[PDB]
RNA sequence: AAAAUGAAGACAUUUUAACGAGUAAGGAAACGAAAUGGCGUAAGGACAACAAAAGUAGUAAAGAUUUAAAGUAAUUUAGAU
RNA sequence: AUAAACAUACUUUGAAUCGGCCAAGUCUGGUAAGCAGGACUGGCGAUGCGGGAUGAACCGAACGUCGAGAUAAAGUGCCAAA
RNA sequence: AUUGUGAAUUAAAAGUAAAAAUCCGAUAAUAAUGGAAUGAUAAAAGCUAUUUAAGGUAAGAUUAAUAAAUUUAAUCCCGAGAAUAGAAACUCUUGAAGAAGUAAAUUAUCUACCCGUCUUGAAACACGGACCAAGGAGUCUAACAUGGAUGCGAAUGA
């Protein structure tokens, strides 16, 4: 039976990482946030003042506005059978820029590249590229040959057993 | 006026002879491959499957929410039941966990036929329309190049570009009874079970089950 | 019982790909055979099947089925204390047909499910080197036993009448 | 006359029965307590943008 | 058995004319033969609103289909609800076809010049659509709305039906 | 549920498809393609031989006892005393 | 990738209910309990049918009225179909 | 110290390497012959006959070159479409001397714990109930709200 603190629970969450204690990176207040970014909410038990409640910690939300020293979060709850828009005011301390997208961002980027060869392909009238082909699940691997001139083989069998003493 | 039929009944045949010469001519490439293989003392491997047919082996009483979300999205809503399903990562990866309420394998081209030409069916308006000639099957899968029933079965077993459209159309066919195991369906069919994958050998328990 | 030869190659970045895996599998289908096979890859070689190519699974049918030959066998087992290593003769004509008595008997003898039995290997041995104490004495060229008692043979199941008449008898047979 | 305390069987199976209710588009859009500075420059594009539409259609 | 999502049961749309006006009874099988027999969304559409119960079918004003008729000089509205009159603001020429007109509003729009037609006219006329411009009346200014919800709500706080010392 | 037909037929239309367990609880009446379908008790206003003698009844009412028929059922119908 | 138009989003009004119990390749107190209390899921309550001789929960499987077949759990000396 | 058997291997003969029987693997399908449950009776995108010929991808056949071939050429065969012509109306038994069905009584195999209620759980060693008839318990007035049908509508009611 726990109680009812604000900061219940946080005898391991709230812990610095290992060698990991001080002041943070340069990097964390000079990154610059933008409306519509993705960042994730990180809780930093070094500063105390603004310290955004535990269940919002690892959350990945949107920056919906940036204000003179705090960026707006908006993230996901959940209630008892719904979900809410909370929205937050955060200090960059406390958050961290996304990588969600990063993966989707290359895809963005090279369709980009394509399109941007095909219209001037059809200006000299030569044919246009193809589209990159869409990720699909592990596909059947196809039928393949094997050259034995290099191919060596090893039996595989039971083994006897031994004892570990 | 009704001189169509006679235009619509060659053009059937010419994809059907089509049809049968892409099966018969990748059957051949394969044959040789062993065969050349062999003769250069060489190792030849195989194709992995694309094809697979499961069959609800279970109830509907006593299955986790996960599993049950699982063979909603797979049709398998009643023992019984068998679909056509592309193996990929993602589908393997489900059927692995729906394991003991399903039993599945890699069917042949006569399973393939079988199936569709006597407990085919397609969903047309919401209903569940039996298969009984190619005027239902051209309306319904017409925009997709699908205009008779040998379509649908050659699409099916090559999985071809539009398998989604075609096997999405295909009702989910409803088998009889069939003795399922040796010792019980409660254990995986390696162990001499019931469920689990059964491989090739998933035509043997079709053959009793259509 | 049947058995089968298995081939399949890893390819990934611990194994390299020019190194083929062999084993004769002895099992009632395929099926069973492969599991037998890929678990024996993954527990001694750290090898998967997501990681790993299947190229051949062929029966092996015995090659003159008509010969009889005393079998050894060499498995382990587990029992309520450990792991042990057994030696069994049995003599039949068929590789799969001695694997077939070797389980049933270890069923009955130790009380052990086949699921706890691994067949290290099974040869081949000569007339006098059978060391089992029943089996040694059939291993000669003179055995000669009258076999008594003998309940009279029904030629098939036409004929098993529930109720006979007149009296019954055995037979020396 | 002891009773149970609390338990959370039956409870998830209840959350689901009617799913759970994700909010409108109109949500993720609210603008109250933007930047100070935004919401007046924005202000100021929408009256200047608003009154010429407006002229033009007095003009028409 | 089978694992459904759901069961079936009566999907919750009208199919036919609530009550037992024989008039309007008349209406719904003329357009539900229209609507089969044509295949024009139209007709679907006044099918459908024709079924609507009487809280769903709102009042347009003569000050409304004006605004609504202003870029539309040669065109029919039609608004399958009754028609009142908005005494505040005059009524130009127009024609519009309705279920009922007010007293006052059939006159003000009679004697700008319009016409006032019912929808079997307008099914003789014009029995596709053609030269018709859909309109129906708002449904939230229904003073019933006000009280809905919860009055300590942070949001959109109720509207607290009077009663007993209410301040 | 969806198609087709629809001033009156009729069995609350025709066709196809899916479905049918259930305590507490809910589904008021009316609504032609009917937003569940019906049985029974008593009283009030009408209708009940369409050609000017217009429902049944001393040529035996209501009721009672049973025998059979219709309806999944609530119940109804008919014969005999 | 897979499924989804009798899909999806709901709005209003309102009923009953908040004594629970069981199982477990789970946990806490207790020597322990058919004990007391919890996490996740499935059930009984609200549930009949086939099997375990009998049994609220076990195994198969959930039910409009029927006919014919292939089956499930599980069985095949007699009671008892094999 | 002559000889016997022999797994296995090898030579020559025979063998184009599809018979049959058994075993081991693979399968269960096309067909035929008899039935069963629910039907139907009609003529065909039936079946059959004559014409030309899309085709026969190991395999319709014969050949030749060659061959651990689902390798090539020839000329025979059959033949899809289509056009043209052809064909299905029946027997027996029982029944106002009581058919088919239905009902009542009895017998036989299978089957069946006391109803209502509180309760997690009652057939319960939990409570009410000896039997029958008649009576017997969500109604009326008043205020508000939602909702379906109705009249009028900047008015409605009076």
């Amino acid at each position: 039976p726990l109680s009812n603190g604000r900061n219940r629970r946080t005898r391991k969450l709230f812990k610095r990482p290992f060698r990991g204690h001080g002041l943070s990176n340069t990097s964390t207040i000079l990154h610059t946030y933008k409306v519509g970014d993705y960042v994730t909410i990180l809780c930093n038990s070094s500063i105390q003042h603004g310290l955004p409640y535990k269940a919002f910690h690892g959350k990945t939300g949107r920056v919906w506005n940036v204000n003179p020293h705090a960026i707006g979060v908006m993230v996901n709850k959940k209630v008892n059978n719904r979900i809410v828009v909370k929205r937050l005011h955060i200090s960059p301390e406390h958050i961290k820029p996304s990588g969600c997208q990063k993966d989707f961002l290359e895809r963005k980027a090279a369709v980009a590249a394509i399109r941007k060869q095909n219209i001037q392909l059809k200006k000299e009238g030569k044919p246009l590229l193809p589209l990159p082909a869409k990720r699909l699940p592990k596909q059947p691997r196809p039928a393949e040959l094997i050259k034995g001139a290099d191919i060596k083989f090893t039996t595989v069998a039971p083994l006897k057993f031994e004892e570990l003493y | 006026c009704k001189a169509r039929c006679q235009a619509f009944r060659k053009e059937v045949i010419l994809r059907t002879i089509k049809n049968h010469k892409d099966i018969e001519a990748a059957k051949k490439a394969v044959y040789t491959a062993k065969k050349n293989a062999e003769i250069n003392g060489d190792l030849y491997a195989e194709a992995d499957p694309k094809l697979i047919v499961a069959i609800r082996i279970r109830g509907i009483n006593g299955v986790s929410p996960k599993i049950k979300k699982i063979l909603k999205l797979l049709r398998l809503r009643q023992i019984n039941n068998a679909v056509f399903i592309k193996a990929n990562a993602s589908t393997i990866k489900m059927l692995r966990l729906v394991d003991p309420y399903v039993t599945y394998g890699y069917p042949t081209l006569e399973t393939v036929q079988k199936l569709i030409y006597k407990r085919g069916a397609l969903k047309i308006n919401g209903n569940r329309m039996p298969i009984t000639s190619n005027c239902m099957i051209k309306k319904a899968l017409g925009d997709k190049d699908v205009v008779c029933v040998d379509d649908l079965v050659h699409e099916i077993y090559t999985v071809g570009k539009h398998f989604k459209e075609v096997n999405n159309k295909l009702a989910p066919f409803k088998l009889n009874g069939a003795k399922i195991a040796e010792k019980n369906k409660k254990i995986h069919f390696i162990l001499g079970g019931g469920f689990g994958n059964r491989e090739l050998l998933i035509n043997k328990l079709l053959a009793n089950m259509i | 019982m049947k058995e089968y030869y298995i081939t399949a190659r890893c390819t990934d970045k611990a194994h390299n790909p020019n190194e083929i895996f062999r084993s004769r599998v002895f099992a009632p289908n395929y099926v069973v055979a492969k599991s037998k096979f890929w678990m024996m890859l993954k527990k001694q070689h750290k090898v998967k099947k997501i990681n790993a190519e299947l190229l051949q699974c062929q029966p092996i049918f015995e090659k003159n089925p008509t010969v009889v030959k005393n079998y050894q066998i060499f498995l382990r087992y587990v029992s309520a204390g450990g792991i042990h290593n057994i030696t069994k003769q049995y003599r039949d004509v068929t590789r799969v047909g001695a694997v077939r008595q070797m389980y049933n008997d270890l069923a009955s003898q130790y009380r052990t499910r086949q699921d706890k039995i691994q067949l290290i290997s099974i040869t081949t041995v000569g007339d006098k080197a059978v060391k089992n104490p029943v089996l040694h004495q059939f291993v000669g060229h003179h055995v000669k036993f009258p076999m008594v008692h003998c309940k009279p043979v029904i030629a098939s199941k036409r004929f098993n009448l529930p109720i006979k008449a007149g009296k019954l008898t055995t037979k020396l047979c | 006359s002891k009773d149970k305390n609390r338990s959370s069987h039956n409870q998830s199976h209840k959350a689901h029965r009617n799913g759970f209710y994700k909010p409108k588009k109109s949500a993720y859009m609210s603008t109250k307590g933007m930047n100070v500075q935004v919401l007046k420059n924005t202000k100021a594009q929408r009256k200047f943008a608003l009154a010429k539409k407006l002229e033009a259609k007095k003009a028409a | 058995a089978i694992d459904l999502d759901r069961h079936h049961v009566r999907k919750h749309v009208s199919k036919t004319a609530r009550g037992n006006n024989a008039y309007m009874k008349l209406l719904v099988r003329l357009y539900g033969f229209l609507a089969r027999r044509t295949q024009s969304k139209f007709a679907k559409t006044i099918l459908h609103r024709l079924c609507l119960s009487r809280v769903n079918r709102p009042i347009v004003s003569t000050s409304k289909l004006a605004c609504l008729m202003k870029k539309h000089p040669e065109e029919t509205a039609v608004c399958v609800n009754t028609v009142t009159y908005d005494s505040r603001y005059p009524v130009p020429k127009m024609n519009v076809c309705a279920l009922k007109f007010t007293k006052t509003a059939e006159a003000a729009i009679t004697k700008a010049g319009g016409k006032c037609l019912r929808f079997d006219e307008l099914a003789l006329k014009a029995p596709t659509g053609r030269k018709t411009v859909l309109i129906r009346g708002k449904r939230n200014v229904r003073e019933a709305l006000k009280h809905f919800g919860k009055v300590c709500a942070k949001k959109n706080p109720a509207k607290q039906y009077k009663g007993k010392q209410t301040k």
